[PDB]
């Protein structure tokens, strides 16, 4: 049917049922495209950020995001999410005499 | 997913436990590395980049609480595959590729 | 930035009343709308007492006080129902349009002028991602040269309150998609024209200046036609034209002096487009004073009426005595619909209150026959009665 | 049909299958005008 | 593009492989070369400035 | 006639063929008033 709880741009029954976006809109899931390269998503009909990043349901579904996310990230369940660390290399001593 | 050239982590969201609010879709373990990874399955193979990471030819690590809650229920489950178990919150899990293998 | 820092700083040089009516605009900005919609509907004793004039006017004047240089791209919201699609486009819950609905829009908001009216809040920029989007159909409209904008804060956005003497004019639609949304992005026009409202000196001055040399620029013998036509000869031309008599019924004298007096109206045509005025009762639409379709009363009567004569074509085989000022008068006061007719170019006609010694004030007239497509269909209530304006287009 | 889903003033079917810009309207393209000095354009249409 | 004294570099737009909504519309090797450096076409001959 | 494609209060057959500035509106240019000190000027109607 046709209600959105958290106002996202998903019904409610094809977020908890499976969904596909194409031409920029979501369309109700079908085992018949999985074949034409279309990925199966569900999500939380209650949230609007169901893995908690700065990007909603829809938004991470139909890529309409910064494009040098990874794919992986493009799923309403993977969160986008940068893991940055540092590493020291060699170090350097002046001794001020 | 600790390739030893490389590592990749990821974070996949979860339910929480008590909350009857809470209508985060449920997925197992499998499901979950396969997400997060975008590893490409092969029948039961499961693909990264070129490298086999499906249950049976890597080496899994948990924490003392994530190894407790696989423990408990791959018993009260049939199939005792931990790519069958299904991802609760705080879960730690490192994928180590083995060196060498056959 | 450049919006932020104009608009604050516009806010220090108003007027305190004026501050004032832009303050209690973030009050009753539908209330002060709607009032602003239809303030000069009244007479002018229910004008001038009416306790909203005061910031009404306030707030207009602020308006004006800062006119642009060039034109600017605006963008805002509709209704369809503002367009005479008295269907909805899709429920704001859906996220598609159909063909079907896409054509009949296409087919009801191709070939009308809509004239505009009151104050409204629009944007510079496009919609996007947190703006409110209630509607389906988006206008993008252009302002022209010296349009009064004035740029206010709603303490975090910015909106830029406009007034509207103008009449839209769509050009293309599009099926846009926004957010997973289908939307419609409608490209707008304005044909600007002459309207009196309610400061009807303006009115017969401007009248007065551009027909008083009409008097005297022909033969004298339609001349004492016309004058005899003011004290009783057209109610006599409207007793027998009316009945449809040339073609059943000839009438010598009585079709000569019409002649005469169609002949006596190109001279020179209307020199402008203007938005003339005319009050008239049940009968021109073919009912009687009290019918139980004239109980407007519940919107559901207006409903039939809207589809009884919204979009269709009226003709008046008689002469069409109209009013230039839209203040209410008395001696057809309770004549419960209003013709907002948009006279244009090139049309033959004259100002008939030129002339000393006709009652008719503010009064002008137009050829017999002509047509007028009926664009749209509003309401508004004196007292407790449901008066109907009926804002239609004159192609003769 | 002219419906414009990524809104950028250029509607799909002169985006996937080729336009060109004449006094700043996207027209769809002909191959006469080839050797007026225009130039084909394909891009994305969402 | 390094004509031995000066160099221009490019980025020309590619479709993504896996995804059936990417409509990048696709193009060879020469048609992004010629595209991307302005470089006049005569028949079999494709020229820059005058290289 | 009046069509103002970029929008700079001058109209296109005005910037293509010649124009002057009279009380702060745009005119067509007549040779004649070129001795009342006036001048031609001429632009880009796009
Ligand atoms: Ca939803
Ligand atoms: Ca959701
Ligand atoms: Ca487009
Ligand atoms: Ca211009």
């Amino acid at each position: 049917e046709d209600l959105d709880t958290d106002n996202d741009n998903i019904p409610d029954a094809y977020e908890k049922n499976g969904y596909t976006i194409k031409d920029s809109i979501a369309v109700k899931w079908n085992d018949s495209f999985a074949e034409q390269g279309y990925k199966k998503y569900v999500s939380s009909y209650l949230e609007s950020n169901t893995a908690g990043d700065p990007y909603t349901d829809y938004q991470k579904a139909s890529g309409s995001i910064d494009k040098a996310i990874k794919l992986e990230a493009r799923d309403p369940l993977v969160a986008a999410y940068p893991v940055v660390g540092v590493g020291m290399e060699n170090l350097i001593i002046s001794t001020n005499e | 997913l600790d390739t030893g050239s490389q590592t990749f982590e990821r974070r996949v969201a979860a339910k929480e436990q008590g909350n009857p609010e809470d209508k985060t879709p449920e997925i197992t373990i499998g499901e979950a590395i396969k997400k997060a990874f975008s590893a490409t399955k092969n029948g039961e193979l499961l693909y990264f980049n070129g490298i086999p990471i499906d249950e049976s030819c890597v080496e899994l690590i948990f924490d003392d609480n994530t190894s407790e809650i696989i423990k408990e229920q791959l018993k009260y489950l049939d199939d005792k595959k931990i790519y069958n178990v299904k991802l609760e919150r705080g879960m730690n899990i490192l994928i180590k590729v083995p060196s060498y293998f056959t | 930035q450049w919006e932020k820092k104009e608009a604050e700083r516009v806010e220090k040089n108003l007027d305190t009343l004026e501050k004032e009516a832009l303050e209690l605009y973030k009050k009753d900005s539908e209330q002060i709308s709607n009032y602003s919609q239809t303030r000069q509907y009244f007479y002018d004793y229910q004008i001038e007492s009416n306790p909203r004039e005061k910031e009404y006017k306030n707030l207009r004047n602020a308006i004006s006080k800062n006119k642009i240089d060039k034109p600017i791209n605006v963008y805002y919201f509709e209704s369809p129902e503002k367009f005479a699609f008295n269907k909805e486009i899709r429920t704001e819950n859906q996220n598609e349009i159909s063909l079907e609905k896409f054509n009949e829009l296409k087919e009801t908001i191709q070939d009308k002028l809509f004239k505009q009216d009151g104050f409204k809040d629009v944007s510079l920029y496009e919609p996007g991602n947190g703006d409110e989007k209630p509607t389906p159909l988006l206008i993008h409209l252009k302002l022209p040269k010296n349009t009064g904008m004035l740029p206010y804060i709603n303490s975090n956005d910015v909106k830029t309150l406009i007034e509207q003497d103008y009449s839209i004019k769509i050009d293309k639609i599009v099926r846009i998609v926004i957010e997973g949304k289908q939307y419609i992005k409608a490209e707008a026009s304005i044909v600007n024209s002459l309207d009196f409202k309610d400061d009807v000196s303006k009115g017969d001055l401007w009248g007065k200046e551009n027909y008083s040399d009409w008097s005297n620029k022909l033969t004298p013998n339609e001349l004492a036609d016309v004058n005899d036509y003011m004290r009783g000869g057209y109610t006599a031309i409207n007793n027998y034209l009316i009945s449809n008599g040339p073609l059943n019924n000839p009438n010598p004298e009585l079709d000569s002096k019409v002649n005469n007096i169609e002949n006596a109206l190109k001279l020179t045509p209307i020199p402008s487009n203007l938005i003339v005025y005319r009050r008239s009762g049940p009968q021109e639409f073919g009912l009687t004073l009290t019918s139980p379709e004239y109980d407007f009363n519940k919107i559901e009567n207006i409903d039939a009426f809207k589809e009884k004569w919204e979009g269709k074509v009226i003709t008046y085989p008689n002469f069409i005595s109209t009013s230039i000022g839209s203040v209410n008068m008395s001696a057809f006061a309770k004549r419960k619909i209003i013709l907002r007719i948009n006279i244009p170019k090139d049309s033959p006609g004259a100002y008939l209150s030129a002339i000393p010694g006709y009652a008719g004030e503010y009064e002008v007239l137009l050829n017999h026959g002509s047509k007028f497509k009926i664009n749209k269909v509003d309401s508004y209530k004196d007292g407790t009665v449901t008066k109907l304006i009926l804002d239609a287009t004159l192609i003769n």
